RNA sequence: GCGCCGCUAGAGGUGAAAUUCUUGGACCGGCGCAAGACGGACCAGAGCGAAAGCAUUUGCCAAGAAUGUUUUCAUUAAUCAAGAACGAAAGUCGGAGGUUCGAAGACGAUCAGAUACCGUCGUAGUUCCGACCAUAAACGAUGCCGACUGGCGAUGCGGCGGC
């Protein structure tokens, strides 16, 4: 049976997209099947914030962030639990999950 | 001189000692690349056409480029008569009997 | 909309369609009169013009051809005719 | 190498269709020593002492020399014909502005 | 190298952990200021608000 | 006419020397026997003299070229990088 | 058995006179034992220093390079080598749904200091803009990029290296290509991304000692 | 008194410290301001005898202890941080011995200046050692 | 990869480890140079192309759709046996090149066994030019041309009108 209307991929008006390679297992995936995740992790590991700002040579130092783009094959996106298997009618929404930062 | 041309240049007919008037990479199609100048204790290294890197003088005089006549070993001799004329002009070595026979 | 009286449309609905696809087809072009500043010569240049039209005596540039409808060069006196 | 070398060889074929000119070495040599040649064009292929004296009479006739970046078989097709021509002189351009270009 | 074996009072207990229900995350405070507070884990039962003594004070928390 | 269908220039060797060896020769052979366009006069008169030696029927100019073709691609790759190293850094 | 840090000594590294703070730091080098003298061992040392510990207020995401070209006893005098941005700034400003344009040009000064200038720029989302993609078109990209490299080809070929590196402590070049391109498409993160060094003019000793004067 | 710089009480000297925190190991190499003269390189794999724990954060913790207890022992007193991942062809996130090597360098008496991630990011080059279906554990 | 410096005994790689690299000083840090590949992030249910496919900047050359058109010719059209053109990757022949990766093969492991997964190395191959082969889950698993038959927001390219 055809499972999904797009074929798991966001290509419509093309014939071919670039292959990129998975981050953890280095598997060859197209650029628009690959599960992207952009990580804006602060480099300081927030438990270790009030141990370096007192050891700083300033009084208010802007701690640099780290900006690493991840992208995954879906055999390693499901195993690492960055995406989850969903029900057959909760599948037709492209909205992302909420943030819940504080 | 090889001490003045920059690195990665393509060189034929270079002296292996200063004054030798050209000994290395003289056959057809051959060339040598310069790499790694050393301005103190003036001596450069080159890359011989056998893949051997060899240190030479800085003042070994040498002609820029590759030797004319390259690709000569891409055509087969293809019959015994054209190997006869090939070595008739060089030496007396061509009909080589196997030592087993 | 089962009962659109599609033989007598409003001219508001007639204006905002294609120049084909109308109940009776008709162009969006017109002819326009242009007074170049400094002569008697009204020119009768076409609206969606394609050539660089020049004036007869005061032979500066009159209009410029562009994408659909011709960019007039000078802010000059102007009226749509017929 | 992409858009606009149709300033040189497309204004040159416009003179070819409209204006008047001579092709060849010794025809331009006649035209440049009696002044009637307005602009001479030399090909990249032309021999170095032939180039050196066509420039030298245009120093004397006070006319322009253009060095067409291209072969003499390339300048012949840029004329629009099946010759090879190193040197030409246009002696009456039609209405284009090869003279009133860059030189 | 040589650390004082530093004691610490606990704020809110962060529930069980340790894959068998054996370890409790506790978030201690270091008895000298309430600004300095690391999250750590003990085994055995806790009673929120008591005092426990770290043999070495700062190693790691539970995160992958 | 289409007097042969595959061998071409190496039909002169006949049934001899192999199938791949004759196919190897007919590339080199149509290249050393060709008339090449002269870069110096424009006339397609570059005929090969001895191996490595290329000469004009008209303007009479002798060029040191390749063994079987006028430009060895190893040699033209050199000339592209020599003039690069000449203008870059200026020795 | 022997300690290699007893045969060494600490010099100190100076900035050119156009910066406010002049004393960069303290490198170290071994002492002379025969061949290895203590003046070729530290020429060509690159000191990657930012503006914020080299000016009184200026930003931290912009660093310079400062090759060593002379030793004057304990002093270790430097000259400009290049600049680039920090990478956290460099990829904070690369966001989706905007066209990034970049240009590069090889311009030498009037002082004989052939440089290669790297500039970026990002198209700007407006203040009432409702549509998501603030993309430029490709011919708008090409005429911005021609406008970017034309302006910096001016203001480096104007005069010597000294006023050129002094031009991009505040980065008035990025302000200049900002104001002169926003009647084509508005741009909002427009920096000279990197300056790379290609030539050195013979090392006149008088020119460097001009740079460590008043 | 051949060891030590010429500093007063209040002034501090800077050197950069490279945290190459990959998997399988971690490097807490510290050097001068030019990066050319090594002051103290010690490695988390040189202070464990386990070979699982070369890339532990506890190895990077006490390697950062030793490199700070030698740095301050010399006379260099404050450090720039130049944290790396493997980068280039491999992964571009740092390993487990990044944050522990940074915090142990701050708890054990050392001052910290400009910090920056300096890992190699390519402009799309150099096909990666996995094959096409990757590695299949 | 190779030079020249700096400091030190490990570095690498794994679920573990080993084969392996290393005080003729490896990895690491710096400055350089060379070479061959490849164009990241921007990069999207965006664009172009007949399909395969196409992403660094400027620049010779030829093409093209859509739109605009009160221009032109006046059925010149549709689909198409035969017969052609192009067609991923792998593959073949020949020459350049050979960084990375890597069939085959060698070894180290793991295993009852491992001719597999995993690791170290590595041939052909992967890159370019020329000549071939003409096949793919060449898939939207939907031939092309034509018309009619709901709604709504958005997008890409033109054109028109307005605070
Ligand atoms: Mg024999
Ligand atoms: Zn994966
Ligand atoms: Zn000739």
């Amino acid at each position: 049976t055809k499972k999904r209307r797009n074929n798991g991929r966001a290509k419509k008006g093309r014939g071919h997209v670039q292959p990129i390679r998975c981050t953890n297992c280095a598997r060859c995936v197209p650029k628009d099947k690959a599960i992207k995740k952009f990580v804006i992790r602060n480099i300081v590991e927030a438990a270790a914030v009030r141990d370096i700002s007192e050891a700083s040579v300033f009084d208010a130092y802007v701690l640099p962030k780290l900006y690493v783009k991840l992208h995954y094959c879906v055999s390693c996106a499901i195993h690492s639990k960055v995406v989850r298997n969903r029900s057959r009618e909760a599948r037709k929404d492209r909205t992302p999950p909420p943030r819940f930062r504080p | 001189p090889v001490g003045t041309m920059p690195e990665g240049t393509i060189v034929c007919c270079l002296e292996e000692k200063p004054g030798d008037r050209g000994k290395l990479a003289r056959a057809s199609g051959n060339y040598a690349t310069v790499i790694s100048h050393n301005p103190e204790t003036k001596k450069t290294r080159v890359k011989l056409p056998s893949g051997s890197k060899k240190v030479i003088s800085s003042a070994n005089r040498a002609v820029v480029g590759v030797v004319a006549g390259g690709g000569r070993i891409d055509k087969p001799i293809l019959k015994a008569g054209r190997a006869y004329h090939k070595y008739k002009a060089k030496r007396n070595c061509w009909p080589r009997v196997r030592g087993v026979a | 909309p089962l009962a659109k009286d599609l033989l007598h449309p409003s001219p508001e609905e007639e204006k905002r369609k294609h120049k084909k696809k109308r109940l009776v087809q008709s162009p969006n072009s017109y002819f326009m009169d242009v007074k170049c500043p400094g002569c008697y010569k009204i020119t009768t240049v076409f609206s969606h013009a394609q050539t660089v039209v020049l004036c007869v005596g005061c032979s500066t540039v009159l209009c410029q051809p562009t994408g659909g409808k011709a960019r007039l060069t000078e802010g000059c006196s102007f009226r749509r005719k017929q | 190498t992409k858009k606009s070398l149709e300033s040189i060889n497309s204004r040159l074929q416009l003179v070819m269709k409209s204006g008047k000119y001579v092709l060849g070495y010794k025809q331009t040599l006649k035209m440049i020593r009696q002044g009637k040649a307005k602009l001479v064009i030399l090909a990249n292929n032309c021999p170095a002492l032939r180039k050196s004296e066509i420039e030298y009479y245009a120093m004397l006739a006070k006319t322009g020399v253009h060095h067409y970046s291209g072969n003499n078989i390339e300048l012949g097709t840029a004329c629009g014909k099946y010759y090879r021509v190193c040197t030409l002189a246009i002696i009456d351009p039609g209405d284009s502005d090869i003279i009133r270009s860059m030189p | 190298r040589v650390q004082p074996i530093k004691l610490a009072r606990v704020t809110k207990v962060l529930g069980r952990t340790g894959s068998q229900g054996q370890c409790t995350q506790v978030r201690v405070e270091f008895m000298d200021d309430t600004s300095r507070s690391i999250i750590r884990n003990v085994k055995g039962p806790v009673r929120e608000g008591d005092v426990l003594t770290l043999l070495e004070s700062e190693r790691e928390a539970r995160r992958l | 006419a289409k007097r042969t269908k595959k061998v071409g220039i190496v039909g002169k060797y006949g049934t001899r020397y192999g199938a791949s060896l004759r196919k190897m020769v007919k590339k080199i052979e149509i290249s050393q026997h060709a008339k090449y366009t002269c870069s110096f006069c424009g006339k397609t008169k570059m005929k090969r003299r001895a191996v490595g030696i290329w000469h004009c029927g008209s303007c009479m100019k002798t060029v040191a070229g390749g063994a079987w073709t006028y430009n060895t691609t190893s040699a033209v790759t050199v000339k592209s990088a020599i003039r690069r190293l000449k203008e870059l850094k200026d020795q | 058995v022997v300690d290699p840090f007893s045969k060494k000594d600490w010099y100190d590294v100076k900035a050119p006179a156009m910066f406010n703070i002049r004393n960069i730091g303290k490198t170290l080098v071994t002492r002379t034992q025969g061949t290895k003298i203590a003046s070729d061992g530290l020429k060509g040392r690159v000191f990657e220093v930012s503006l914020a510990d080299l000016q009184n207020d200026e930003v931290a995401f912009r660093k310079f390079k400062l090759i060593t070209e002379d030793v004057q006893g304990k002093n270790c005098l430097t000259n400009f080598h290049g600049m680039d941005l920090t990478r956290d700034k460099m990829c904070s400003m690369v966001k989706k749904w905007q066209t990034m344009i970049e240009a590069h040009v090889d311009v030498k000064t009037t002082d004989g200091y052939l440089l290669r200038l790297f500039c970026v720029g990002f198209t700007k989302k407006r203040n009432n803009q409702i549509r998501k993609t603030s993309y430029a078109q490709h011919q708008q990209v090409r005429q911005i990029r021609k406008k970017m490299m034309e302006i910096m080809t001016r203001e480096v070929q104007t005069n010597d290296l000294k006023e050129v590196v002094n031009k991009l402590i505040p980065d008035s070049i990025g302000k200049d290509i900002e104001k002169a391109c926003q009647s084509i498409y508005p741009l909002h993160d427009v920096f000279v991304r990197k300056v790379k060094m290609l030539k050195k003019p013979k090392f006149e000793l008088g020119k460097l000692m001009e740079l460590h004067g008043e | 008194i051949s060891l030590g710089p010429q500093v007063a009480e209040g002034e501090n000297v800077f050197g950069v410290c490279h945290i190459f925190a990959s998997f399988n190991d971690t490097f807490v190499h510290v050097t001068d301001l030019s990066g050319k003269e090594t002051i103290c390189r010690v490695t988390g794999g040189m202070k464990v005898k386990a070979d699982r724990d070369e890339s532990s954060p506890y190895a990077a913790m006490l390697a950062a202890q030793d490199v700070a207890q030698r740095c301050k022992e010399l006379g260099i007193t404050a450090l720039h941080i130049k944290l790396r991942a493997t980068g280039g062809n491999r992964t571009k996130t740092p390993g487990p011995g990044a944050q522990s090597a940074l915090r142990a360098l701050a708890r054990s008496g050392m001052k910290i200046g400009r910090i920056e991630d300096v890992t190699p990011i390519p402009s799309d080059s150099t096909r990666r050692k996995g094959g096409r279906r990757g590695r299949r554990l």
